[PDB]
RNA sequence: AAUCUCUUUGCCUUUUGGCUUAGAUCAAGUGUAGUAUCUGUUCUU
RNA sequence: GUAUGUCUAAAGUUAUGCUCUUAUUUACUAACAAAAUCAUUGAACUAG
């Protein structure tokens, strides 16, 4: 099927330009911060073993994914 | 197979390899459903 | 008449069947190239 | 009832019969059977050739270091 | 000096037009009907 | 069963080998169908 489509080119706004508009009133368009600010101016020893005998620009790889990963699957 | 013949089923049987075995030839007369 | 117990032996006819699909539909739709074989699955076809 | 249990016993008895393809046929034992005694036939075969020259050798061997 | 057809080179000239959780799952069914279809037999040729 | 799409056709007159007969196989489609064991009970009900 063929209505599945990459983008070509985007609309322009030349278009919308030429169209006559309408008078609706849009909520985010009402009245507010109408006044624009300015600058101035033994227990031990019978064990086999014992004492006795960093960022990366890789985020799929550093050492917070690999611990987050480790955290969230069990 | 290698390793064994390096270090030299039956009717009714499921066969736990048949995906590495060799194709049946198809005999001249192809049945009705393939 | 159902099938349970897909499998057997892979037939030459099995063989052709899948090598066209696949080179249809690919290495990652398994289950659509079983669906044109009527005694091996999806897994056995990847196999 | 008797007959309804009969049905149900041979349509059984029929899925029962259409999977023994998941089984290894006499056929296609023989078959594989067949490459393996082939495949040792021509393993003789290619040996043979092998020591049939292997065992002559020597004799030329000698003959080439005459001279 | 001007045709025609070959062969190579160039041109590819009807020559894969997005995205996500491979987007997801499924592929066991009776009667009758509808459409396509199969073997055989005569017939057409 | 929907969404949804299409149709509705005179008059209210604008001047000049390859097939066939036919008995089957297989697939797909059907809001078609009250189907006999496991004092009478699926029963008018399901849609993006």
């Amino acid at each position: 099927t063929t209505s599945h489509r990459p983008q070509l080119e985007a609309r322009s706004g030349a278009k919308a330009a030429a169209y006559t508009p309408t008078g609706i009133e849009h909520a985010r368009l009402l009245p507010g911060h109408t006044t624009l600010k300015y600058r101035k101016f033994s227990w031990r020893k019978g064990t086999a073993f014992g004492r006795h005998k960093g960022y990366i620009n890789d985020m799929t790889k550093s050492e917070y994914h690999q611990e987050f990963l480790h955290k969230h699957v069990r | 197979e290698r390793y064994n013949r390096l270090l030299e089923l039956k009717a009714g049987d499921i066969n736990p390899n048949a995906e590495t075995q060799m194709a049946r030839p198809d005999n001249g007369d192809l049945e009705d459903e393939e | 008449v159902p099938i349970y117990v897909k499998g057997g032996v892979w037939t030459n006819v099995e063989d052709q069947i899948l090598k066209a699909a696949v080179q249809k539909y690919g290495t990652h739709q398994w289950s659509k190239v079983a669906s044109l074989l009527q005694k091996k699955t999806a897994r056995q076809s990847e196999l | 009832r008797s007959n309804a249990i009969s049905k149900q016993k041979q349509y059984n008895g029929l899925v029962r019969d259409r999977e023994s393809f998941t089984r290894l046929s006499k056929e296609d034992l023989e078959f594989y059977q067949k490459s393996k005694n082939e495949l040792l036939k021509k393993e003789k075969e290619l040996n043979n050739y092998l020591d049939v020259k292997a065992i002559n050798f020597e004799k030329k061997k000698k003959a080439l270091l005459m001279e």
